[PDB]
């Protein structure tokens, strides 16, 4: 039995016609404090799937902990470590799955809402969801959090179903994705401005974007809000 | 408090009532009558909360007959029951509800019918031909069920009622020390003295 | 749930309604009470599903396992306390569980056995199980005697389950019917309660309070 | 303090033909007032021509299908590649289930397939291990909707023949594929009116002789 | 519920879904969320649904009295002080969440009101379960300078959203367009994007199939 | 909530930010939490929104009705009728206000009611979750007799902290300025006072 | 303790072609001990059938209360009440006890006798009326009635067509509930004449 | 369970113990004998929580016959008690502790007297004249402390028996359903078929 | 507690009040909050006294055998024992833990281990219940490269703020000074630091 301490907020992802789109802010809470500022919670593993995981953050570090040691270990009496039996979205899924359905039968669980965004070695597009509980499912769009609540609406407005995803590009996916960052930020009050974004495509691989920030941002009609009702001045 | 019948039979209603009134580990008598008469041609038999059962029988019984005399007109049980029903429906959103249930026998002579009326602490009123309150019931109801017919007298009625007393004696946790049984029928009320 | 079973010259009879429920919802009307341990002995549902079914199918197992060691029959009174051993070893730990264990063999006769999960183990003549056990038992106390024909104790007991199927709302959907002799058991058939009700309610005259 | 089940909604429904069986189930996975996939499907092939799913709590059903599937790959191992027979199979789950008698899978489990006489066999648990064969089931959030309307129209409960005083049963009789098929349809339609946690989809698994086979149908996304 | 209010050009549009909820089951598939509180000042309502029906009533009764002693058009500023000042009384045992809009002499307005009684001003609001969904919306689409149709859209929009997204609401969009100078135009079902597909088979019993105990003419003439 | 209120040589500023929370979410980022209960006195509002609007409307109502028989009120004034009803209802209310205003012959004067419902007349006063991280920054760089530029510089800067630290705090920056001149409303955006 | 199902009961309303349908079961019991299989919930003042669920001293004591309101009502309006108007008056009835309530389910149906159109309608414990073209449904058994309901109905049945499709809606939907069953009635209505009609159904 | 009581008079020792087993709101069984006989000369009644009693009561007697296998010889009263006494002290700092209460009456053959010990589930041991366990001690302690004498015989003892027996059904609230009375002496133990 | 660490040009600083409390009452108002768990590398305690105390002297015998077999360990190491402890046994600790140290190749360093367990490695850390008051102060004031006399300074009027507003802490303002010169510990008392 635990209660989270230093807590990550939404992780936001989608499908597009080549790969996945994965994104998560870079913020650290404590509680209502918005403690530290530099956190990555997104994490890569190899060249083909980047994790992102919010929820505690202790616990976290723990989870870049075992895939940084199942990189290793699968290097281990491994000729094609780098080619072949590299390790694959769907394996490292399965692997962090089995652990938090585990903790969970434990009553010890890590404390996380997971998304492992990837592309497999065939080329097929890999997005699955894992959390607390050791509940899994699948989708176009998935996001824990606030993330669930706000972003998910708007990135299925462009991929509604499967048949969706030939018919969007990595710009327009990108692009709902951005949006969706700065609508959570407007909304959410554990959610900072700076973020991290990455993009796993089967034909141009990874790309792993730091220090971006919400921008193109609505404030000016704040001005002409006077009061609560009745007043005028 | 504890067991309270009632069996409508073809000319009369007949009401079994325990005896033993038991406060904590001891039986402080056992020679109780639960009911009270609220008009010469209705019987109102009562179990529940220790005090209030006898404050509610005696405080219905004294607006019954307060009716009766200024009508010069005796209530019929239809009526009486609708009475009861009512008070015990204010009662239950009261700052402190009434928990009793009753029965209600009576004879109404304008009809020439016996009448048997089931009403618990709620307000929730039935008629019936046999009725039981509490635990009773889930012994009584099936073994009627089984052996009642419409028709019958009111000595088949008390063979009846003996039948279900011999369960009770041999299956209920409890001594509730036998029972007071009270017919009322077309001339009135009367009790049976050796049962 | 309603179950009964009692002792009479021709064996012991055993009845029990059909129906399942969780809370009001009635989740099956077509749920089998009685197991079948053996071709020799009976066991009755009442309380938890799973406990009644899992551990009574392993009593018979165990009973199984006896006879193959032994060479010879497994009594009622061992096979019973087989059951209320195990089960008083899980005391506390939540299993729901009240069965009438029953039997016919050479050296004890006609026996049945109360077993509970508290770890009671009573011998008796006549036993009611269940949320309808009050409204079996009327029928049955006022009815029963031990020189019963087998037609007669097999009505009877079909009788004293439609009593509680009738009154009791947790029981009813069917009647399953068992005649316990020294060779084994026999099934006397499912007898849906819908059906059964008007039948009885003619052929007896009870019932009259109900319209048909 | 930590909570370590969850509701994920949906419902599931089984039906038994004279020579076939089906098994469906939406595909719509929630947790409160959110969707998390509108197609995740929860209604598998187990080899051997048995089809399961585990509703209720998708963690322990996802576990308790992975432990079944396991258990028929051992079973043939074991016992040279013996089939196992959907009666074996529902007692081996049974001994799964009531395995954490003290610590529940959270799901209502359905399989369904063909007895060793090849006709159509549906089988039910509780969370605990009991379990029972029945033509008929419905299973889920959407259980105590669907069951009441499957009595009705696959067991021909309350219908009587025209004209008989009441005094004689509708005949019980076996309902074709198609008939089957057109009920599961309108259950899971009429469901998806009145439940929240039930829609997007519908998938159905058949299961004859010839094997496994599937549909899929369209739901309300509402 | 999922509910929205947005600002245009020469006045305010709101919307409202039509789904009906008590615990998992959907109620009512069409009800309506749009009350008139005077002829040019309608609410949006999520929560309580007998008390956002009970409170909009009793401010329009009191209202249109108003109206009638000080012989002018009621203000929508009048309406909200008498809605946050109820509430507030009751300490939020009465369940309302109010969208308040509309136009009067003044102008055209658009307010919410919490069930504890607290107020806010906008050009864009959301309230209910899926307020979420329709405010993600409302927040990438909305702009300053929309015009009645580009209101509309994005107000019907939002409303989708929480239609499609939240289990809290779902079946008909609901709109009402309150325009300065112009009567305001309740739109009723304006969108009806979940309609009921044909069903596969008809249900319709042989006639005798329900067996009949006692037959009886009941008089309800005097 | 991060609100505050600073005397300076012409008078008194009242700050506030903008946003408006129910658990994480922010019901409103664009909140107007400086309200207006007479010409020049004015007061923040935190706490719970529902509570302080049905406080602030009652004394604008008394201080209507004062208006009406004795003329304008002093702040001092303003500031008893809030902690009367904060005070004797202390109990059934979650309200931290801060009154501040502008006499000619008191010039500007500050007023902090804290939940108990007790008055203190302060230089400057801050309040509302995100002021337990700007005591240190305040206390260092809060000067008596200071310009209409320095203070607005000091609430922005000071409030941009309890902003960038507090997660129940953000938007903009609204202020309130109350000099002999008469009422200035000012507004800040994120993009402003986030890189101070 | 949960007052809604201590005494059990279900009741069920449809629309038909120029007609409408109301249906109960009869039992009323305490819990598990079943008590009376008379028990009937569907009362008329005039033309305007009222159904009423749940604890059963207040489904009476309702009755009751309607009964002397819409005798007041015709006394002063020198006409019968009307199913709207009836279904307005129940709902501020109910929401005048907000914070105490009936712990009821009510069903309106009726014939409007001006516009001659099939009226039906439902409420909530406190007030809330839950207007309705096809049908509503009210009890312990609800989930099952509109399990039933939603799969069952079609629109514009004839009186006897809609007999067969409420009764089959209700005795299947009631023997899945515990708390419900124990007999039952059916209220066949048309513009004037009024058919009713006891069903047989199993009694456990 | 309930009742159960024990008398030492001159040369015996007599435990009456209640037929009644009751479960709910039903008497199961009205003919249960609740006692063991550990040895010839010694013998066990028992009341307490459902199953445990019997289990307990059981695991005593398997333990007592054995010693008299391995040695041939029949254990004294007063060894006895202080094995059962022991075996219940260290129960009650269990898991799950057993809720027996027993009376042990016995014949010492070695001193030519009767003994009687009552024995609560905590492992309290005593030696009485007259014991009971459970609500009938607040009953019958003070009936015995009046007409109890050391030197009266066993027909006497039984007469003073009846006379407990009699105040517990008029008194008592539940139904125990009378008692089977054993006498344990010089010559073993009988039980009294018609009491 | 109020606890902090910050890099500069030379090294690192640890620095932290002298107040321990059970309830209201000071139980000690002298005390070494600073404690060395290697030569060169120390930490700052807040939470649980009995926790932090058996954590710090369960890490410096680690890091003492750690030194036994391979040499001098690590800042980074260090830290890493720190929250290996706290993680593990976070359900039965509560200790709030900054850890600095000087290496020679990779100079002044500070991590700092919340109650969860995490670690964050930062060019300063604030830390206990008096941190609170100083998020704004510190973040407005901390630039990198500092020299020694900037950044004694910069710890004693940060925390000089926080003693004057958390009740929990107080006392004097120790420090402890880590550079390639050595280790240098600093007090200050009351009658300096107050009149800041
Ligand atoms: C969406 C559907 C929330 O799910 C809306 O808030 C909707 C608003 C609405 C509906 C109809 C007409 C106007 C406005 N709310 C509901 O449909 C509401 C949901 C709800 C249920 C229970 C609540 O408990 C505090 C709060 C909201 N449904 C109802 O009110 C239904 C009709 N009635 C009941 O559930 C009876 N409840 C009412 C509250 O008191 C206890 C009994
Ligand atoms: C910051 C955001 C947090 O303290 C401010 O104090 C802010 C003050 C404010 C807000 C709007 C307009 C003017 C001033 N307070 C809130 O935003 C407030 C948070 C709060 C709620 C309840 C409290 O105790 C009763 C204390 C603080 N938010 C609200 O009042 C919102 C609109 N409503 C709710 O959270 C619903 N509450 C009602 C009270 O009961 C709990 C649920
Ligand atoms: C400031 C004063 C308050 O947070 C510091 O964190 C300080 C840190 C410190 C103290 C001494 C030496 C080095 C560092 N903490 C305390 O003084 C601490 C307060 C505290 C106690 C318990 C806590 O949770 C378990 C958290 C903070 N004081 C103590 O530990 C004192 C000596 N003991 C007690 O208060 C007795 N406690 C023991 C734990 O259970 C509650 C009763
Ligand atoms: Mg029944
Ligand atoms: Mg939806
Ligand atoms: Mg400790
Ligand atoms: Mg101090």
């Amino acid at each position: 039995t635990q209660q989270p301490i230093v807590t990550g907020t939404s992780v936001i992802s989608m499908k597009y016609d080549n790969g996945v789109i994965i994104a998560a802010d870079n913020l650290g809470s404590y509680g209502s404090l918005l403690r530290f500022n530099g956190v990555e919670r997104l994490i890569p593993v190899g060249d083909n799937t980047v994790v992102g995981i919010s929820g505690d953050i202790s616990d976290m570090q723990h989870i870049e902990r075992l895939l940084k040691d199942l990189v290793t270990e699968n290097a281990y009496d491994n000729p094609l470590a780098d080619a072949e039996e590299a390790l694959e979205p769907s394996y490292i899924f399965e692997y962090l799955a089995t652990v938090m359905y585990q903790r969970r039968s434990k009553m010890n669980p890590l404390w996380n809402a997971i998304i492992v965004a990837g592309v497999q070695s065939n080329g097929d597009q890999f997005l699955r969801y894992v959390n607390l509980l050791g509940v899994t499912y699948s989708s176009p769009t998935l996001a824990t959090g606030f993330g669930a609540h706000m972003a998910n609406p708007l990135l299925r407005k462009v991929v509604d179903r499967e048949s969706d995803i030939p018919k969007t590009t990595v710009q327009v996916a990108e692009e709902a994705i951005v949006n969706a960052m700065r609508v959570l930020y407007y909304r959410d009050a554990r959610s900072s401005r700076n973020f991290s974004l990455a993009i796993i495509d089967k034909n141009t691989g990874l790309t792993f974007k730091k220090n971006l920030q919400v921008e193109n941002m609505k404030w000016d009609f704040a001005k002409d809000i006077k009061g609560y009702g009745t007043q005028k001045i | 408090m504890d067991i309270i019948l009632g069996i409508r039979v073809q000319d009369s209603v007949i009401l079994a009532s325990s005896k033993a009134v038991t406060r904590g580990i001891s039986v402080l008598k056992d020679s109780d009558d639960k009911t009270r008469q609220l008009s010469p041609h209705t019987l109102m038999s009562f179990a529940g909360e220790a005090g209030d059962t006898v404050q509610f029988a005696e405080y219905i019984q004294a607006n019954i007959q307060l009716y009766s005399i200024r009508e010069d007109y005796e209530l019929s049980p239809q009526a009486v029951s609708s009475f009861v029903r009512q008070e015990l429906a204010k009662s239950i959103r009261s700052r402190r509800p009434y928990q009793v249930n009753v029965l209600i026998g009576g004879y109404d002579k304008k009809k020439n019918k016996p009448e048997l009326y089931q009403i618990d602490y709620l307000g929730t009123k039935v008629e019936l031909p046999y009725g039981a309150h509490g635990y009773s019931g889930f012994y009584t109801f099936s073994l009627l069920d089984h052996h009642y017919r419409p028709d019958m007298t009111t000595e088949e009625g008390l063979d009846l009622l003996k039948l279900c007393v011999q369960e009770l004696e041999k299956r209920m946790p409890m001594d509730f020390k036998g029972v007071i049984v009270k017919i009322v029928d077309k001339d009135g009320i009367r009790q049976v003295d050796d049962f | 749930t309603t179950t009964l079973a009692f002792r009479f010259q021709g064996g012991i009879i055993v009845a029990v309604d059909s129906r399942a429920t969780a809370g009001n919802w009635v989740a099956s009307q077509t749920v089998k009470k009685v197991i079948e341990i053996n071709p020799f002995l009976l066991g009755t549902m009442a309380g938890g599903a799973a406990d009644f079914q899992f551990w009574e199918t392993w009593l018979g197992s165990q009973c199984r396992l006896h006879e193959l060691r032994e060479k010879e029959r497994i009594s009622v009174a061992a096979a019973s306390k087989i059951l209320s051993n195990l089960v008083y070893q899980y005391k506390g730990a939540g299993l729901s569980m009240g069965t009438m264990i029953c039997g016919y063999t050479r050296k004890e006769g006609p026996t049945i056995y109360y077993v509970d999960s508290d770890g009671t183990r009573l011998k008796g003549d006549i036993f009611c199980v269940g949320s309808g056990q009050t409204f079996a038992y009327g029928v049955l106390d006022s009815n029963y005697k031990w020189d019963l024909s087998v037609e007669d104790a097999l009505y009877l007991g079909k009788r004293s389950i439609l009593a509680a199927a009738h009154r009791d709302a947790y029981s009813g959907g069917s009647v399953n019917l068992y005649h316990v002799t020294e060779d084994g058991w026999i099934y006397h058939g499912n007898h849906d309660v819908g059906e059964l009700f008007w039948k009885v309610k003619e052929e007896e005259g009870s019932f009259n309070n109900v319209i048909g | 303090q930590f909570n370590p089940y969850g509701d994920n909604g949906g419902t599931i429904l089984g039906i038994a033909g004279e020579d076939f069986a089906v098994l469906a189930g939406d595909t719509r996975n929630i947790t409160d007032y959110s969707i998390n996939s509108r197609y995740e499907p929860k209604v598998f092939d187990c080899g051997d021509n048995i089809v399961m799913s585990a509703n209720g709590f998708a963690a322990d059903g996802d576990a308790l299908v992975k432990r079944f599937k396991n258990s028929v790959k051992w079973y043939h191992f074991d016992h040279n590649d013996k089939k196992l027979s959907i009666n074996s199979a529902a007692r081996n789950i049974q001994h799964l289930l009531y395995g954490k008698r003290f610590f529940p899978y959270y799901v209502h489990t359905i399989i369904a397939g063909l007895d060793e006489d090849g006709k159509g066999a549906v089988y039910s648990f509780d969370p605990v291990g009991s379990y029972e064969r029945e033509q008929c089931r419905a299973g889920g959030a959407a259980a105590s909707l669907i069951m009441p309307f499957l009595d009705n129209q696959v067991n021909f409960k309350n219908q009587y023949e025209p004209g008989t005083n009441g005094k004689v049963k509708k005949p019980l009789k076996y309902l074709s594929v198609e008939e089957v098929i057109k009920l599961v349809r309108d259950s899971f339609t009429s469901a998806t009116e009145r439940h929240i946690q039930v829609g997007d989809g519908l998938e159905i698994l058949i299961v004859t002789k010839d094997g496994v086979r599937k549909e899929f149908y369209e739901l309300k996304r509402d | 519920t999922t509910i929205v209010g947005v600002k245009f050009n020469n006045g305010v549009v709101i919307a409202a879904d039509t789904r009906s909820t008590q615990g998992p089951i959907v109620a009512d598939k069409n009800c309506a969320k749009l009350h008139r509180i005077s002829p040019k000042i309608w609410c949006a309502g999520a929560g309580t649904a007998a008390d956002t029906e009970a409170v909009t009533q009793l401010i329009g009764s009191n209202i249109e009295l108003h109206s009638l002693y000080t012989s002018r058009e009621p203000r929508v500023v009048s309406a909200l002080q008498m809605l946050k000042q109820h509430l507030f009384k009751y300490q939020g045992h009465i369940g309302a969440y109010l969208i308040v809009a509309g136009v009067d002499p003044t102008g055209s307005h658009l307010f919410s009101i919490h069930a504890h009684g607290s107020t806010d001003v906008g050009y864009y609001l959301s309230l209910g379960s899926g307020s979420l969904a329709a405010m993600a919306v409302l927040e990438s689409h909305w702009k300053q300078d929309l015009t009645k149709e580009e209101a509309i859209k994005l107000a019907s929009d939002a409303i989708q959203a929480g239609i499609w997204n939240d289990l809290g609401s779902g079946s008909n969009v609901d709109v009402c367009v309150m325009e300065i100078g112009k009567d305001a135009e309740y739109l009723r079902n304006y969108l009806t994007p979940n309609v009921r597909e044909e069903k596969q088979k008809s249900y319709k019993f042989p006639r005798g199939t329900t067996a009949v105990l006692k037959e009886s003419i009941v008089n309800i003439c005097d | 909530t991060s609100i505050m209120a600073v005397t300076f040589k012409d008078g008194v500023i009242l700050g506030a930010d903008s946003r408006t929370t129910t658990g994480a979410y922010i019901a409103n980022r664009v909140t107007d939490k400086l309200t207006r209960v007479h010409d020049k006195i004015w007061c923040c509002r935190s706490g719970s929104a529902a509570d302080t609007q049905a406080i602030a409307d009652i004394v604008q109502y008394h201080l209507e009705l004062y208006t009406s028989q004795y003329g304008t009120p002093s702040t001092e004034t303003a500031a008893s009728v809030f902690k009367e009803l904060c005070y004797e209802n202390k109990d059934n209310l979650t309200a931290g206000i801060i009154v501040a205003g502008y006499d000619d012959k008191n010039k500007g004067e500050v007023y902090t009611i804290p939940l108990g419902g007790s008055v203190h007349k302060l230089p400057y006063a801050i309040a509302g979750s995100g002021s337990t991280f700007i005591y240190g920054y305040c206390d260092k760089n809060f000067r008596e007799n200071m310009s209409k530029e320095e203070t607005v510089d000091f609430i922005k800067h000071s409030l941009s902290q309890a902003i960038k630290w507090d997660g129940s705090s953000g938007g903009v920056i609204r202020m309130v300025v109350l000099t002999a001149a008469g009422v200035e409303r000012l507004i800040f955006y994120p993009d402003e006072y986030e890189q101070l | 303790s949960d007052p809604s199902s201590i005494n059990g009961g279900i009741v069920v309303a449809m629309t038909g072609k120029d007609c409408v349908a109301i249906a109960c079961d009869l039992r009323l019991g305490s819990q598990s001990l079943g008590v009376s299989n008379k028990f009937e919930k569907i009362f008329h003042y005039g033309h305007v059938f009222l159904g009423i669920t749940g604890l059963a001293t207040d489904v009476t004591t309702l009755n009751e209360m309607f009964r002397y309101k819409t005798n007041l009502y015709k006394l002063k309006e020198e006409r019968a009440i009307e199913p709207e108007t009836f279904t307005q008056l129940v709902s501020s009835s109910l929401y005048e006890r907000r914070f105490g309530p009936y712990f009821v389910g009510p069903v309106v149906a009726g014939i409007n006798s001006k516009s001659g159109k099939p009226f039906i309608a439902g409420f909530d414990l406190i007030g809330c009326i839950d207007e309705a073209k096809d049908f509503i449904v009210s009890g312990t058994a609800s989930d099952q009635l509109f399990g039933m309901c939603e799969s069952l109905y079609e629109p514009n049945l004839e009186p006897e067509d809609l007999f067969e499709t409420i009764s089959q809606a209700l005795l299947n939907a009631a023997d899945r509930d515990a708390l419900s069953g124990w007999g039952a009635v059916v209220y066949i209505i048309k513009k004037d004449e009024v058919v009713k009609r006891y069903l047989k159904m199993r009694q456990d």
